[PDB]
């Protein structure tokens, strides 16, 4: 089938939470690995010397189950690019101490965010890091200033390619590395088409959707757009993770509802032909030709 | 009431008959959750033994607000806007509603003049208004382009009130109109109405200084957390930030009181309606201290 | 990772040794007429997770005498489980500490100090080092454990293992490196071609102004048959309190201990051997402010080059 | 080695510069009525074969006051030709200290210390580092000689050097890691593409208790012709005292002053710039315990890759 998770920002207890999500039919659970208001000082005192424990243990869980149903996420506060060297440095030493403990965890991801044109020192970072999982980038669709409503007075609204840009530069930071991929956020209105064909080449592993693009059935069953349907299908060919964020807004109806329709989904589309049949597990697959006058067979 | 309290203290607010609420969540270890309570006595804080009334919650306590005399209004980790009611004998704490509206966390939760409304703001970008008397959003606004730090409403007309984001926007909003929104260095992150005056405010940058609108001054070393008037008939301020000291300025940005008797970070003031000279302060060290003011 | 120290926690032979070794430690240091005065201060150096902690809290309870604990580790991941663990059980008994050995201040003095700093040839995760920056804030009267440890060498002959090495190779370095450095392996398919014989040993506390860690040795091993030499085999044996003891060396094994494998030291070119002959050999261990290395080669029948000149291919970093 | 020393030494210009700011920091410090009362406690670190230290005796001579001399020297070889010039010559006044400055236990304190640790790019033989763990034997109305550096940078076009780098390529590792290292070189057949900029800069005594030498730098250089980019070559200027100074940059050099030729740090591929446009480029110095390094990279027009993460192809050893 189809595979997809649970994005969360609140966690009180983990074992009930991920009960639950699994109860729903979901198959991992994205979550901060320290809590995210809780602001770590690392230079200045007094703060530098808060007792601990800074975060919740590792026996909490099994080894695979934290190996196989847990994507960490890093905590909002931190902003490497800032513009005060104070802020900078603390997001610094908090980053790298977030992915450690990633690290002693075993996870198999990770997600970053890109909300902004300037990211070379968390690249910078990372790239430290590495050379010392994967790793999710999350980069929208469309810009969030190019995002919001008309309703300032004297700051008035209006280009598509500037999120492509972003994530391009940051992996030419990186040096093209394996383990760095990307996580695209979905919104209501979509942009072109070869810019959707832009996307094509790039290495996604997940798709991100909100409970917002879903209207509501007749029955009162969530469905979507067919511009939309169009590019889950695209989509489903990468075989892509989906990732389901934000809240239920039709109380009425279970996250198992959006699944069952995703699957649904999935099930009717053109089968595949008996090339695309014999051409399963060779994608994307290097080799060498063949010589039939210098070698034998 | 619980066996224990949380370690990390977030909240306090004075009413007017005296009593004292405060607001903590736990942000390490086992379980993340939040609590709220009452005390009449503020000096026996924070000892849950001598308290008058405390409650659980589900998840985190952000940010809370008296409503009028009987009401607390609690934003939350979860996504929600949460209103609870005292007993009539004030000797428990009871739900109203919780309302999941927001995508991600509630930072920040003020009233409105009428006392009727409130305005929420996350970190979803969203801001909403509340008619509190039936239980539903009025509005949504998507102005923002980020992360929303605070709302601030104004003393004296119940359709206006302030929003600061990290952005880099100061917006007023006035709703009676049909672009409700009107704009206005660094990242601003506190905010704060003048009492008195109905177009003055103050507000608080990353980098230490404080504003009057200009005038300005450099308070702290880090990131001003908060801004509070003092109930006198010309008002102090109180300046409270992460470098983990407080200060008291007068109507001229001038420092007049300085304190270092926290070890973390100072998370809310709030001036006694009794005595005109005394403040009290909370932080996640789990300290309340009581400061008489010149 | 916490994998790695899950598998280090499953073996339960070490920790009722260590457990009987501070029992037995403890009735000896205590009389059984101030039980309830003489309150004896121990330290786990090296705490990882804990194991070690909850052995002593259990020796001190089969004795019956009292005791408080620090405990040290210059991990932070492995600090958070622990100050967990003590937040919810422990209690007031222990305090944890996040430093390293050789830097922390002591507030006070130890009686007993314990640690589990022993790789497969004993030093080569750095005990002696370690445990010497640390024996200032050990008293006179003062005791560790383990108290000693000894190493051991044997010659073997493996086309399998020599291949496996031949293997190793890899790009942007000397095409002989994977030779000049040792291995951690469970011996299969091998000839082993003579007992083995002791190398090099240490014991703890070392009351010597001359400190030196620093090491020689040459060995005698005789032969009876016609083969090849292909590498030296290593082992260990400790001592941790007395009577109380573990080995891996195929003569003395400890039952069900499977928590050390063996090492190998391979030799670049194999050496064909007569019977009657002897192999002679000779190791070095050596060191500088920043690194502690091992260097080793063949003398007799034939002689060979010396291997891994200074640390050009493996290091221990300090 | 002893060469190195001798061509050091061979700069006239530089000794009488460090001879002239003695001069003034001495008179300004004892005034012309306590000549004969106030000795001035005076260190040279690291002290070499001694022409610093005779430059110190010309001063003083010059104006006329009262020294006391500590020399501090590392390396033995050199410290051997100190004592002799020492038994034969200077006499009492000198004393002779074979030590690294941060080990030294200092008899008394210093009025003024004295260094020449610079090189091309000013802090990249390690003078901070150094100076920081000296500085508590400097008094508190201390001086330090050089007191100010500052660092330069700018872009360029060669084909020739970049085939120079092309050449520099050995074999057992990374077959691009002579871009990521950078190389002092008298540049001739070059052009340059815009005025250098300053990048870092240092001052002594550091009276702060956050000590970070730790750095992060942005610039931007515009464009005026169509090019290729190939490097950045870098300068520095120091202040010795007050008005005393030395400088390499092209603008301001110090004439017949020729102890250090300019720096290069390359990238690998090349960058297409036109007339118009304009370079950016990050720079970051970066430090753990062991080690000190450099990183860069540029971010417009396009965008390259990081250069030298970790340290992996060029470190300054502590
Ligand atoms: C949880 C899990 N599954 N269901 C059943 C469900 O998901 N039903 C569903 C989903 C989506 C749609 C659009 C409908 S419908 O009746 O409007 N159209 C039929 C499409 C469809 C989908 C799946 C299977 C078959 N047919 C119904 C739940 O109700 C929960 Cl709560």
């Amino acid at each position: 089938r189809v595979s997809s998770g649970r994005d969360l920002n609140c966690v009180p207890e983990i074992a009930d939470t991920l009960g639950a999500v699994a109860k729903q039919g979901f198959d991992f659970l994205c979550m901060p690995v320290f809590h995210p208001r809780f602001k770590r000082e690392f230079i200045q005192e007094p703060a530098k010397n808060r007792p601990g424990p800074q975060t919740r243990s590792d026996l909490l869980l099994s080894g695979r189950d934290w190996n196989t149903l847990i994507v960490g996420k890093l905590s909002p506060w931190i902003r490497p690019d800032s513009k005060v060297e104070k802020i900078r440095r603390n997001s610094e030493a908090a980053m790298l101490q977030e992915l450690n403990f990633g690290a002693y965890l075993g996870l198999p991801a990770f997600l970053l965010p890109l909300n902004q044109e300037d990211n070379t020192n968390l690249a910078r970072v990372l790239t430290n890091h590495i050379h010392t999982s994967m790793f999710w980038m999350r980069v929208p669709l469309v810009a969030p200033e190019d995002l919001r409503d008309d309703i300032i007075e004297n700051a008035p609204t209006t280009g598509e390619e500037k999120t492509w840009m972003w994530w391009h530069n940051f992996r030419t930071l990186c040096d093209y590395s394996k383990r760095i991929a990307v996580a695209l956020e979905i919104g209501a209105d979509l942009p072109s088409n070869h810019v959707i064909d832009r996307w094509l080449g790039e290495p996604i592993k997940a798709a991100i959707l909100p409970t917002s693009i879903f209207l509501t059935n007749k029955k009162g069953f969530p469905v979507l757009s067919k511009m939309h349907q169009r590019l889950i299908f695209r989509l489903l060919k990468l075989e892509v993770q989906f990732i389901i964020t934000g809240t239920n807004h039709h109380s009425e109806k279970e996250f198992c509802s959006y699944l069952q329709y995703l699957e649904y989904l999935s099930q009717n589309r053109p089968p595949p032909n008996a090339y695309e049949l014999f051409a399963k597990g060779y994608e994307d697959y290097l080799q060498s030709p063949l010589q039939p006058l210098m070698d034998n067979l | 009431a619980p066996a224990c309290m949380e370690r990390q203290l977030e909240a306090a607010r004075y009413r007017s008959d005296g009593a004292l609420l405060l607001g903590a969540s736990s942000l390490s270890g086992r379980c993340w959750a939040g609590s709220l309570w009452l005390f009449k006595d503020p000096c026996a804080a924070p000892n849950e033994g001598f308290c008058s009334a405390g409650v659980q919650t589900e998840a985190g306590v952000a940010d809370l607000t008296w409503v009028g005399e009987r009401g607390i209004l609690v934003a939350s980790d979860s996504g929600a806007v949460e209103l609870w009611e005292l007993d009539e004998n004030e000797t428990l704490i009871v739900s109203k509603f919780c309302k999941y509206e927001h995508d991600d966390i509630v930072s920040t939760v003020s009233v409105l003049s009428s006392g009727t409304q409130a305005v929420s703001g996350s970190k979803d970008i969203c801001i909403k208004v509340w008619d509190l008397a039936q239980q539903v959003v009025l509005s949504s606004y998507r102005a923002h382009a980020a992360q929303v730090t605070c709302v601030a409403a104004s003393p004296h007309k119940d359709s206006v009130f302030l929003s600061c984001s990290e952005d880099n926007r100061i917006l007023l909003w006035d709703t009676r109109c049909p672009k409700p929104a009107s704009q206005i260095g660094y990242l601003p992150t506190s905010l704060a109405w003048h009492p008195q005056q109905s177009e003055v405010f103050v507000f608080g940058d990353e980098n230490g200084t404080v504003s009057l609108v200009v005038l300005s001054s450099a308070v702290h070393s880090q990131c001003v957390t908060g801004l509070v008037f003092s109930p006198h008939s010309v008002p102090f301020l109180a300046s409270l930030s992460e470098d983990c000291s407080l200060a008291v300025l007068d109507s001229s940005l001038s420092e007049l009181f300085r304190s270092q008797a926290h070890r973390d970070f100072v998370r809310d003031a709030t001036w006694s309606p009794l005595n005109h000279s005394l403040l009290t302060t909370v932080g996640w060290d789990h300290q309340v201290v009581h400061h008489v003011v010149p | 990772e916490s994998q790695t120290y899950e598998v280090f926690e499953k073996d339960p032979i070490k920790y009722s040794q260590y457990q009987q070794a501070i029992y037995k430690c403890l009735l000896d240091r205590v009389p059984e007429e101030e039980k309830d005065t003489n309150v004896q201060v121990l330290m786990v150096l090296g705490a990882g997770r804990g194991p070690l902690v909850n052995a002593s809290l259990r020796a001190a309870k089969q004795a019956d005498r009292r005791i408080k604990l620090y405990a040290v580790e210059k991990n932070p991941n492995a600090v958070v489980t622990l100050e967990n663990w003590q937040f919810e059980e422990w209690g007031s008994q222990v305090t944890v500490v996040s430093s390293d050995m050789r830097e922390w201040v002591a507030p006070e003095k130890a009686d007993i100090i314990v640690s589990e700093l022993l790789g497969s040839f004993a030093d080569n995760e750095l005990s002696p080092e370690c445990l010497d920056g640390a024996q200032h804030f050990l008293k006179d009267d003062g005791v560790s454990i383990p108290g000693e440890y000894t190493s051991f060498l044997a010659p073997i002959s493996s086309s399998k293992l020599y291949n496996e090495v031949r293997a190793c190779r890899e790009k942007d370095r000397d095409p002989e490196a994977q030779f000049e450095m040792p291995y951690v392996v469970r011996l299969h398919n091998f000839h082993q071609l003579s007992a083995p014989q002791p190398c090099f040993t240490f014991s703890h506390p070392n009351r010597d102004p001359m400190i030196d860690n620093n090491r020689y040795c040459t060995l005698e091993f005789p032969v009876e048959v016609n083969t090849v030499l292909h590498g030296f085999a290593g082992y260990f044996e400790t001592v941790l309190y007395q009577d109380i003891t573990l080995s891996i060396r195929p003569e003395t094994h400890s039952p069900g201990m499977f928590s050390w494998f063996p090492i190998l030291f391979p030799i670049k070119q194999p050496i064909t051997v007569r019977e009657g002959q002897t192999i002679c050999v000779r190791f070095w261990r050596c060191s500088n402010s920043k690194k502690v290395w091992y260097e080793w080669a063949v003398t007799a029948p034939v002689c060979s080059a010396i291997h891994n000149p200074t640390g050009r291919s493996y290091t221990i970093g300090l």
